[PDB]
RNA sequence: UUCAAGAGGGCGUGAAACCGUUAAGAGGUAAACGGGUGGGGUCCGCGCAGUCCGCCCGGAGGAUUCAACCCGGCGGCGGG
RNA sequence: GGGGACCGUCCCCCGACCGGCGACCGGCCGCCGCCGGGCGCAUUUCCACCGCGGCGGUGCGCCGCGACCGGCUCCGGGACG
RNA sequence: CGGCGACGUCGGCUACCCACCCGACCCGUCUUGAAACACGGACCAAGGAGUCUAACACGUGCGCGAGUCGGGGGCUCGCAC
RNA sequence: CCCCGCGGACGCUACGCCGCGACGAGUAGGAGGGCCGCUGCGGUGAGCCUUGAAGCCUAGGGCGCGGGCCCGGGUGGAGC
C-alpha cells in the first residue's frame, strides 16, 4: 500500500499549466484538433451574459 | 618487408594507376578524378591543376 | 578487411535539444536556418548553445554581465547569453544595457528596464543582428556548481582538495584517521 | 514508469546483465559498510579519509539554540531595508543616515565580505567582525550593539 | 492571473509567465528583408555521383 | 501563429491517422489530406478547400477570409461551381493565382477538383 | 480491368522464405517466431555453415518497393467510408482494404464508394 | 424441441500434447534441418485475346449559350 | 493609536505630436477574382460516340527474340617503336 | 519484333507433399576447452524470476531563481468525479 | 515596361525531404530505436459490432531484416 501513489507538483508549475490550457482554448485550430465541433460557434473566447 | 611488395614504377605504371584508379581525398571523401576542376580546387595553390600535373 | 578502429566513429554531440519546449524548438528552427544560410560563426555558436543542457547553460548574474559590458570598446553592444539572466543584489548601480537572453528573472528584468535598458529575445535578436554583428556573446560560470567541488582527485590522496561526500559536517564526521597526523596519517 | 527501464530490455538475455561468470549473488563482500578496515579499506581510505577514529571533545546535551547566530555580509547589508530608504539617504542634503537593524531582519552578526556604497549608515547588530566595523566607519557610518 | 504589467490581485504573488520568443511567426521572420539581406544564395542544384568512365 | 499551432498538433490531433507506415489528416480544408504544415487546413491565416457539392454535381471552393480568425462561424466563404470541368478548373486557378491566395496550393486544389468531378460522372458498364 | 498503380517497378525480395526459430522443427512448444539464439555453444548464433540463418539488416528491402503489394499498391486499412476519402488523392499509389470486423452491410457501402473514387480495394468481395 | 443439441443435466467457447479414420505423397543409411532447383497437389489471379488518360486531327450528333458587356452579391490586395 | 504628506506602481478619462493599420477591425474608393441573374443562340463553348489517327506519360495477360549505347571483366587477332 | 491464349491451359521464387545435389552432431549451462562417456531436459497447456519503499550520487527535462519549497496545518455546499 | 497564349509537374509530417563518402565479426557488458507485443487509466477516432465482438481453426492472399501484423474462409455468440 505504501507505493507512493501521489506526486507533488510545484505551484508555479501548476499555475503555468492552467495558463497554457486557457491560452490554447482561444485558438480555433487547437480546439478543433480536440474534436469539439466548433464549426458555427460565433467566437471561441466564447462569453455569455451573467443571466445564464 | 614481409607484408609489402614494392619497386620502382615507370612512366606507364604511374599513368595507368592515376587514370584508371585515381581517387582524390577531397573534404575527407574519396572522390573519383573525373574532372580537372577537382584537382585544381584542392591543389591549384601548388601549381597542380590537371591530371598531367598530378602525374608529373 | 580493413585495419581501423570503430570505437570513435560516432561523435557524441547534441544535434538537437533534448527538450520538448516548442518555443525553444521554434527558435532552433530559426537559428538552424541562420547558421546554414549565413557565414556568421556567431550563429553557429548560438545554435549549438541552444541544444545544450541546463547545466551547460549556467545562469549569468547581472554583476557578471555588467562587468563584461564595462570592458573597453564594448559600448553600444548587445549582451547575448543563451540562458537565464539573474539579478545580483550585491550591485547598486545598473547602467544602460542592451540585452538578449533566453530568459530573464523578474527582478533582473525590472532593474534593467528601470535603468533605461532594453531586453530582447532571440527572435528579436535575429531581426536586429541577423549575423550577430555588434554583439558580446557571454556565458555564465560553467563550473560554478556544487558537483565540481567533489570532482577531481580522490579526497584521500595527497595534494587533493576535493570535497568528500558526507551526510553531515562536524568534528565526528570524517575528521580523524587519514585527516590528521595524530590519527595515523594525514596526506 | 517501468516501461522505460533496463528490465524491459534484458528479457531474453539469460544473466540479466549481471554476467555469467560472477553471477548475481546475495551479499559478496558483506552487508552495508562491512569490512571498512579490512577488505574495503582502499575505498574508505581513498574516498572517506577521517572516517575511523575519534577527534575532539564531546559535549553532552548540546542545545543548538544557544549557538544560534546567523550572519550577514556587508555586500548584502542594504538589501535588508527598502529601496526607498537608500535613495532617500543618498539624495538627502543633511548627514542623516538610515538605521539598519539586522536583528529585525533575522541576523545577529555582521560580517565584512564585500564593499559598501559610499554613504553613511547606522548598523545595529549583536556582534560585529573587526573588518565589518572598519568598512562601516570608512563610509562614515557607525556600529551600535544590541542585546 | 494578472497581466504582464499587473500582478494577480487574487494570488498575492503570481504574475503571468514570460515568453522566451515574442514573435513565433517563423515564415514572417525568415522572409523579413533584414534576414534576407544577410543570407547567401541558395545552393539548389543536386550533384549526383558521377559514374567513373 | 501557424508555426506555433503546428508544433502543438503535428503529432497530437483528433484528425491524425497513423496506420500502415502512413500518416493522414482528416481536417476539413486539407488538400491531399496529408499531415503537413503546408497542407494543414486549420493553422493558417488563409486556407483553401475543395469539397463535392451538397448534391451530386459540382464542387464547393471554400476559402478562409482574413478578418475573423477567432470567429469560426463566419471565417469561411463557400462558393459552388457547377459548370464543365475545364471551366471549373479555370475558376479555381484564377481564385488562387490571380488573388495570390496561397499560390503553393494551386495544383493541389486543381488536382482535387479533377478527382471530385471525375468521381461525380456516372460509372460505365 | 483492375485499377493500375502510378508506377510498377520490379519488386526485388532478398529473401522469400521466413526466418524460422532454431529448433522450432524439433519441438511443438517452440514456435516458428524468430528468437535470437544466445546460448554459449549455439552453432546457429556462431553462424556455422549449413545452419539456420539469422535475420539481419542486410536483408532489408529496397526503400522504393518496401511494403509494396504484388500489384504495385500499398495498403491502408479502413473501417468506414469516412476513412476511405483520405485516399482520394493517393488513388494511384495506395489501395484501401476493409477491416475484418466491418459488417457485411457497411462494407457494401465502402466498396461502392471506393469504386466511385477510383480507389482499389484488396478485398472488394469479402462478405457475399 | 430450439436460432442452435456440430448447446442433450460435470451440457458456453472448446487449443496443444496424444489417438482413430479418410485422402494425398513417400519410405533399406533413425528422424529432423539450411541452401538450390525440379515434379505433383490444394488454392489465388472476374488470367484467358489484356492498360488507362492529357492534347491535337478527322467523321457523325446534341446541349446550351463561348467571349465581351449590364445588374447584384461575396472575397483578395492597395490607399497620404 | 489614527488621520495626513511624500514616494513607487496603477487606474479610467479630458487632449496633441510620434510609427503603422499591423498577423486588432469597420466605411469609402481603385484594381483584380469568383458566383448568381440578363444579354449574347452559333466559324463560339461544352457533352458523349466512332477512327484498328498522331503526339506525350504509365504500362504491356503470359512466354520469347533482336538491335545499338555505356560500365566492369576475361580473351583473341593486326601493326609500330 | 515474334508466338500463344478458356472447360484446357497461363502466372503465382511464398505456402503442402515428394525427389535429388551440396552443407549440416542437441539444446541449455559451468568451463581454457562440450556433440560429449559433464549435468538438466519424455511430451503439451497454463503459471514462473531485478520489484516496491527509503537514502545517496551523477546525468537529463521542467518552474522559479539568491532564493526555493507548504510536503504539516487551515479556508473553501461535505463527498458523482 | 512579359503577354496572339494569363499559363507552367513534384516538393518542405523541417522530429521532414535530399546529396556525397567511408564503413558493417562478437561472448560478458553498455546504449539507441521499435508504426514489436500484453493488461488497465485519461483523451481522441460523430471508431467497429447480433447484417456477428472476443477467442479458436485454416494445403487461403500478402506485408516486415525481425519482433510481429493485416486481409479471405470456417467455428463462435457479445463484446472489441
Ligand atoms: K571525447
Ligand atoms: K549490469
Ligand atoms: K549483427
Ligand atoms: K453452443
Ligand atoms: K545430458
Ligand atoms: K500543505
Ligand atoms: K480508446
Ligand atoms: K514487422
Ligand atoms: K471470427
Ligand atoms: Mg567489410
Ligand atoms: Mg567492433
Ligand atoms: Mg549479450
Ligand atoms: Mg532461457
Ligand atoms: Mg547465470
Ligand atoms: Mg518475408
Ligand atoms: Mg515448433
Ligand atoms: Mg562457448
Ligand atoms: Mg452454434
Ligand atoms: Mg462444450
Ligand atoms: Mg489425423
Ligand atoms: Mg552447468
Ligand atoms: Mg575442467
Ligand atoms: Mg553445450
Ligand atoms: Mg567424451
Ligand atoms: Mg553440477
Ligand atoms: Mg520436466
Ligand atoms: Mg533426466
Ligand atoms: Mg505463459
Ligand atoms: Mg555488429
Amino acid at each position: 500500500t505504501w507505493r507512493r501513489w501521489h506526486r507533488r507538483v510545484n505551484t508555479t508549475q501548476k499555475r503555468y499549466a492552467i495558463c497554457s490550457a486557457l491560452a490554447a482554448s482561444a485558438l480555433p485550430a487547437l480546439v478543433m484538433s480536440k474534436g469539439h465541433r466548433i464549426e458555427e460557434v460565433p467566437e471561441l473566447p466564447l462569453v455569455v451574459e451573467d443571466k445564464v | 618487408e614481409p607484408y609489402i611488395a614494392w619497386g620502382y614504377p615507370n612512366l606507364k605504371s604511374v599513368n595507368e594507376l592515376i587514370y584508371k584508379r585515381g581517387y582524390g581525398k577531397i573534404n575527407k571523401k574519396r572522390i573519383a578524378l573525373t574532372d580537372n576542376a577537382l584537382i585544381a580546387r584542392s591543389l591549384g595553390k601548388y601549381g597542380i591543376i590537371c591530371m598531367e600535373d598530378l602525374i608529373h | 578487411g580493413v585495419d581501423i578502429r570503430h570505437n570513435k566513429d560516432r561523435k557524441v554531440r547534441r544535434k538537437e535539444p533534448k527538450s520538448q519546449d516548442i518555443y525553444l524548438r521554434l527558435l532552433v528552427k530559426l537559428y538552424r536556418f541562420l547558421a546554414r544560410r549565413t557565414n556568421s560563426t556567431f550563429n553557429q555558436v548560438v545554435l549549438k548553445r541552444l541544444f545544450m543542457s541546463r547545466t551547460n547553460r549556467p545562469p549569468l548574474s547581472l554583476s557578471r554581465m555588467i562587468r563584461k559590458m564595462k570592458l573597453p570598446g564594448r559600448e553600444n553592444k548587445t549582451a547575448v547569453v543563451v540562458g537565464t539572466i539573474t539579478d545580483d543584489v550585491r550591485v547598486q548601480e545598473v547602467p544602460k544595457l542592451k540585452v538578449c537572453a533566453l530568459r530573464v528573472t523578474s527582478r533582473a528584468r525590472s532593474r534593467i528596464l528601470r535603468a533605461g535598458g532594453k531586453i530582447l529575445t532571440f527572435d528579436q535578436l535575429a531581426l536586429d543582428s541577423p549575423k550577430g554583428c555588434g554583439t558580446v556573446l557571454l556565458s555564465g560560470p560553467r563550473k560554478g556548481r556544487e558537483v565540481y567541488r567533489h570532482f577531481g582527485k580522490a579526497p584521500g590522496t595527497p595534494h587533493s582538495h576535493t570535497k568528500p561526500y558526507v551526510r553531515s559536517k562536524g568534528r565526528k564526521f570524517e575528521r580523524a584517521r587519514g585527516r590528521r597526523a595524530s590519527r595515523g596519517y594525514k596526506n | 514508469p517501468s516501461r522505460l527501464r533496463k528490465t524491459r530490455k534484458l528479457r531474453g538475455h539469460v544473466s540479466h546483465g549481471h554476467g555469467r561468470i560472477g553471477k548475481h549473488r546475495k551479499h559478496p563482500g558483506g552487508r552495508g559498510n562491512a569490512g571498512g578496515l579490512h577488505h574495503h579499506r582502499i575505498n574508505f581510505d581513498k574516498y572517506h579519509p577521517g572516517y575511523f577514529g575519534k577527534v575532539g571533545m564531546k559535549h553532552y546535551h548540546l542545545k543548538r539554540n544557544q549557538s544560534f547566530c546567523p550572519t550577514v555580509n556587508l555586500d548584502k547589508l542594504w538589501t535588508l531595508v527598502s529601496e526607498q530608504t537608500r535613495v532617500n539617504a543618498a539624495k538627502n542634503k543633511t548627514g542623516a543616515a538610515p538605521i539598519i537593524d539586522v536583528v529585525r531582519s533575522g541576523y545577529y552578526k555582521v560580517l565584512g565580505k564585500g564593499k559598501l556604497p559610499k554613504q553613511p549608515v547606522i548598523v545595529k547588530a549583536k556582534f560585529f567582525s573587526r573588518r565589518a566595523e572598519e568598512k562601516i566607519k570608512s563610509v562614515g557610518g557607525a556600529c551600535v550593539l544590541v542585546a | 492571473y494578472g497581466t504582464w504589467r499587473k500582478a494577480a490581485s487574487l494570488k498575492s504573488n503570481y504574475n503571468l509567465p514570460m515568453h522566451k520568443m515574442i514573435n513565433t511567426d517563423l515564415s514572417r521572420i525568415l522572409k523579413s528583408p533584414e534576414i534576407q539581406r544577410a543570407l547567401r544564395a541558395p545552393r539548389k542544384k543536386i550533384h549526383r555521383r558521377v559514374l567513373k568512365k | 501563429s501557424a508555426h506555433l499551432q503546428w508544433m502543438v498538433v503535428r503529432n497530437c490531433s483528433s484528425f491524425l491517422i497513423k496506420r500502415n507506415k502512413q500518416t493522414y489528416s482528416t481536417e476539413p480544408n486539407n488538400l491531399k489530406a496529408r499531415n503537413s504544415f503546408r497542407y494543414n487546413g486549420l493553422i493558417h491565416r488563409k486556407t483553401v478547400g475543395v469539397e463535392p457539392a451538397a448534391d451530386g454535381k459540382g464542387v464547393v471552393v471554400v476559402i478562409k477570409r482574413r478578418s475573423g480568425q477567432r470567429k469560426p462561424a463566419t471565417s469561411y466563404v463557400r462558393t459552388t461551381i457547377n459548370k464543365n470541368a475545364r471551366a471549373t478548373l479555370s475558376s479555381i486557378r484564377h481564385m488562387i493565382r490571380k488573388n495570390k491566395y496561397r499560390p503553393d496550393l494551386r495544383m493541389a486544389a486543381i488536382r482535387r477538383a479533377s478527382a471530385i468531378l471525375r468521381s461525380q460522372k456516372p460509372v460505365m458498364v | 480491368a483492375a485499377l493500375r498503380p502510378l508506377v510498377k517497378p520490379k519488386i526485388v525480395k532478398k529473401r522469400t522464405k521466413k526466418f524460422i526459430r532454431h529448433q522450432s522443427d524439433r519441438y511443438v512448444k517452440i514456435k516458428r517466431n524468430w528468437r535470437k539464439p544466445r546460448g554459449i555453444d549455439n552453432r546457429v548464433r556462431r553462424r556455422f555453415k549449413g545452419q539456420i540463418l539469422m535475420p539481419n539488416i542486410g536483408y532489408g528491402s529496397n526503400k522504393k518497393t518496401k511494403h509494396m503489394l504484388p500489384s504495385g499498391f500499398r495498403k491502408f486499412l479502413v473501417h468506414n467510408v469516412k476513412e476511405l476519402e483520405v485516399l482520394l488523392m493517393c488513388n494511384k499509389s495506395y489501395c484501401a482494404e476493409i477491416a475484418h470486423n466491418v459488417s457485411s452491410k457497411n462494407r457494401k457501402a465502402i466498396v461502392e464508394r471506393a469504386a466511385q473514387l477510383a480507389i482499389r480495394v484488396t478485398n472488394p468481395n469479402a462478405r457475399l
